[PDB]
């Protein structure tokens, strides 16, 4: 074959449905595979289709149309653990498995009680850094990389306190600059209007 | 099932590396892929059965053998910078049918023209904001691993001597400290959030541990700083 | 015209010295197009118009596939011979392929044999395996438990095989799609017999028969086989025995590639 | 087990006109298993320059082969095809009947 095409990235909400598309131009067709690959880990087999129609496996279903040259992987009732890359692969006439570039699926947690705030973490005796934590904001909030080259800001990360069934977003900002405060750390991001800034 | 080794490796350009791959599932078909950002898995070499092997899409610089069913070693005769990649070994009961692939853990290889700028992580832990404790009755510790290169790093949290995962969020990817440069050093952050009552127990111990895969004994080192061998760098905090 | 593509495999346990334990060749119609065996370990063309139109990449990829298929075929024969509790040398065979008929309809087939007798036969419409005995029944169960492999086979037979066939048909069209008409004669051979004889024709499909009084097809006709003459054309015959006490008038009828012919004796 | 004995047919490529160069064919078919020995005979003696197709496969699982040599047929030259097979206790000789 020659081309396997799938979107680079998709973002959906926890509890919703997402359809991940894979189109293929190949010389010959002997079936299409879907694999799941969590970041930093090995791909694992999800499905195989080769005749037309829909095939279900738990929360995931896989569809194929040979005439249109495409398939989708359907994920229902999305959960955070579905956050992963999803890889499409087609066997061609020579039975060579041809791999698409993968679709990264990002899932926004349902934050039931948002309480956006920026905190200053306690200094470490062994570091010249001061550290700021933007946390408990709603999932529609995006965190921007900073403008100041000597201020470092991490992407938002969803943590799960499984004991209390509680999820929260946060992003970390840090610097050794003398002119660096938590009150200004995330000024390049659009943050909620009610974001709580504890006084020093 | 199927095992790949080693799983993380720095290499001077010119060195000979052999990545090992073994499965005891009695699969006839084995595969070596490299995975690179923005591309689909690319096949290097493959073997449909013992006693034969074939060339994949990108065989050059690589060789394999398959004298037996179980083993499929990938050899790089003389490594080059472009061979920095993540290598996956995979097997299948039979080649070219509907039976799926079983992947090994993956091997992260970084081939460097000059080891001159390999750095280990600086690790630091920052204790929770008191305002957070008051406002939320929760307490978030932060760990930072900074200044390391390459990005072969694994961060783990340790509470009272045992590794934890609940309440932890580590960045999935490290960030470039200077995005422009191509030899830019990296940073990685992680958080551990506990209940305020758990944090406020004096006997509770928190440690951030960062495993770094770096140079080995036989690597030449000429820099005036400490040789960045494979090592664990950690930092701790006690409850208050 | 109707055309077909098929691949055979032959496996032999404990073969005599020199003889390969594995052979596989493809055909388009009566023409060999590919060959592989456990001695050469290479897939090679058996027709000039195959070698000329398929790059080395094709032969390299399928050589690797065949080396795998060779191994699996041995393991399968081993398993059959164990289950039959058979000693000595036994054969395993496979045949897969498809036909593109003149009216544009298609057929597809896949089947196996042990010691030259049907063993397992695939039904791509019911997606199931017919088993001729309880050794075959055991395999049927394992094979049918793997639904994806059945689906895969239906797809290969119905779509891929037909695509391969149209492709090879184009490659060999100067051979496969030509027509060389038969030369037909009648020969008389205390009993007399009329022999209707055809030669020089291509394709090998030909219909020969004897009629009596132009109205009825003769019962008791001896049919000769369609034989390769060695030059890429074929020959055949059909005979009837004459009854001196009968007033029957006889004629040879030949049909070849859309042309009918009658030789009145 | 079933072993199938080879059908043996001996015939010329073109209709034989005495004195005119031709090809003598021995078509050996319908046999199983595949091991088989085929010789073309010149007045009782084997011909050295004999060619043959690769072993061929039939739908009914049997095998076939064509053996052939160039010849100039004469009135006094008798030709034959000698085949041996496991189904055969001794070589079977089939004469070319013109
Ligand atoms: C060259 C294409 C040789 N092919 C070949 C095949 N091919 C048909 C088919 O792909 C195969 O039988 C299996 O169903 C797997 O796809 N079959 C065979 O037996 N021998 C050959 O040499």
């Amino acid at each position: 074959g020659q081309n396997i095409d799938q979107p680079t990235e998709m973002t959906a909400t926890e509890g919703a449905i997402v359809q991940i598309n894979c189109t293929y131009q190949t010389s010959g067709f002997n079936g299409l595979f879907w694999y799941q690959q969590h970041a930093g880990e090995a791909p694992t087999f999800l499905s195989y289709n080769v005749l037309d129609g829909l095939e279900e496996k738990g929360r995931f279903s896989s569809f194929l149309s040979r005439s249109k040259g495409y398939s989708y992987l359907l994920l229902k009732e999305l959960q955070m653990k579905d956050s992963a890359s999803y890889l499409c692969a087609v066997m061609d006439s020579n039975f060579q498995l041809i791999w698409g570039a993968g679709t990264k699926l990002i899932i926004k947690p349902d934050i039931q009680n948002p309480d956006p705030a920026v905190y200053q973490l306690r200094d470490s005796k062994s570091s010249d850094k001061s550290v700021c934590l933007f946390t408990d904001f709603d999932s529609q909030t995006n965190v921007s990389q900073s403008k100041d080259s000597d201020v470092y800001i991490t992407d938002k990360c969803v943590l799960d306190m499984r004991s209390m069934d509680f999820k929260s977003n946060s992003a970390v900002a840090w610097s050794n600059k003398s002119d660096f405060a938590c009150a200004n750390a995330f000024n390049n991001s659009i943050i909620p209007e009610d974001t709580f800034f504890p006084s020093p | 099932g199927i095992t790949q080794a080693p799983t993380s490796q720095i290499l001077a350009a010119g060195r000979r590396m052999t990545l090992r791959c073994t499965q005891d599932m009695r699969h006839n078909a084995m595969y070596w892929y490299r995975q690179d950002l923005g591309l689909g898995l690319r096949l290097i070499h493959y073997s449909n059965t013992a006693g034969t092997t074939g060339k994949g899409e990108v065989p050059d610089g690589y060789s394999v053998s398959r004298a037996n069913t179980d083993d499929f070693p990938l050899t790089l005769a003389s490594a080059v910078p472009s061979q920095t990649s993540v290598y996956f070994c995979a097997s299948s009961e039979a080649g070219g049918n509907t039976g799926e692939l079983f992947f090994g853990e993956g091997s992260r290889l970084t081939v460097l023209e000059d080891l001159k700028n390999v750095f280990p992580p600086e690790v630091a832990v920052f204790e929770p904001s008191e305002a957070e404790i008051s406002h939320t009755q929760k307490a978030t510790l932060v760990c930072l691993a900074t200044g390391f290169y390459p990005d072969h790093v694994e961060l783990s949290w340790w509470v009272n001597g045992k590794e934890v995962h609940s309440g932890v969020c580590t960045d999935p990817q490290p960030l470039k400290e200077q995005p422009a440069l191509n030899d830019s050093r990296y940073a990685l952050s992680s958080r551990l959030r506990v209940s305020a009552t758990f944090w406020q127990n004096p006997r509770n111990h928190f440690r951030c541990q960062v495993q770094f895969y770096g140079l080995s004994e036989n690597d030449e080192w000429t820099q005036d700083r400490a040789k960045p061998v494979t090592q664990i760098v950690s930092a701790e905090a006690w409850g208050r | 015209r109707t055309h077909s593509l098929r691949y055979f495999r032959l496996g032999v346990s404990d073969p005599i010295h020199g003889v390969p334990e594995f052979i596989s060749v493809g055909y388009v119609d009566s023409h060999p197009i590919t060959t592989y065996d456990s001695v050469t370990r290479q897939k090679e063309p058996r027709a000039p118009w195959m070698a000329e139109n398929l790059a080395p990449d094709h032969w390299e990829r399928y050589t690797q596939l065949l080396r795998g298929w060779q191994q699996m075929f041995k393991v399968e024969l081993k398993r059959l011979q164990r289950h039959y509790n058979h000693s000595g040398s036994h054969t395993y065979q496979r045949m897969i392929g498809c036909e593109l008929l003149e009216d544009g309809s298609t057929t597809g087939f896949l089947q196996y044999a042990y010691d030259g007798q049907d063993f397992l036969i695939f039904n791509k419409d019911t997606l199931s395996w017919l088993a001729v005995d309880n050794v075959a029944h055991t395999i049927k169960q394992a094979w049918e438990a793997n639904q994806h492999e059945l689906l895969y086979q239906k797809n290969w037979l119905e779509e891929e095989c037909i695509a391969w066939l149209k492709r090879f048909l184009e490659y060999g069209k100067d051979t496969l799609q030509r027509t060389e008409p038969p030369l037909v004669r009648v020969n008389r051979k205390g009993v007399t017999a009329l022999f209707c004889k055809a030669h020089g024709f291509y394709p090998p499909e030909i219909y020969m028969t004897w009629m009596k009084n132009g109205e009825e097809i003769v019962q008791e006709i001896d049919y000769g086989d369609i034989l390769p003459s060695g030059d890429g054309t074929y020959q055949a015959w059909a005979s009837i025995e004459l009854d001196p006490q009968s007033s029957n008038l006889y004629s040879c009828h030949v049909e070849h590639s859309g042309v009918h012919m009658v030789l009145q004796v | 087990m079933i072993q199938r004995t080879p059908k043996i047919q001996v015939y010329s490529r073109h209709p034989a006109e005495n004195g005119k160069s031709n090809f003598l064919n021995c078509y050996v078919s319908g046999f199983h298993p595949s091991d088989i020995e085929v010789d073309l005979l010149k007045n009782g003696e084997r011909i050295e320059k004999v060619e043959h197709s690769d072993l061929s496969f039939s739908k009914d699982w049997s095998f076939y082969l064509l053996y052939y040599t160039e010849f100039t047929p004469t009135e006094k030259d008798e030709y034959a095809c000698r085949v041996n097979h496991v189904t055969l206790s001794q070589p079977k000789i089939v004469k070319w009947d013109r």
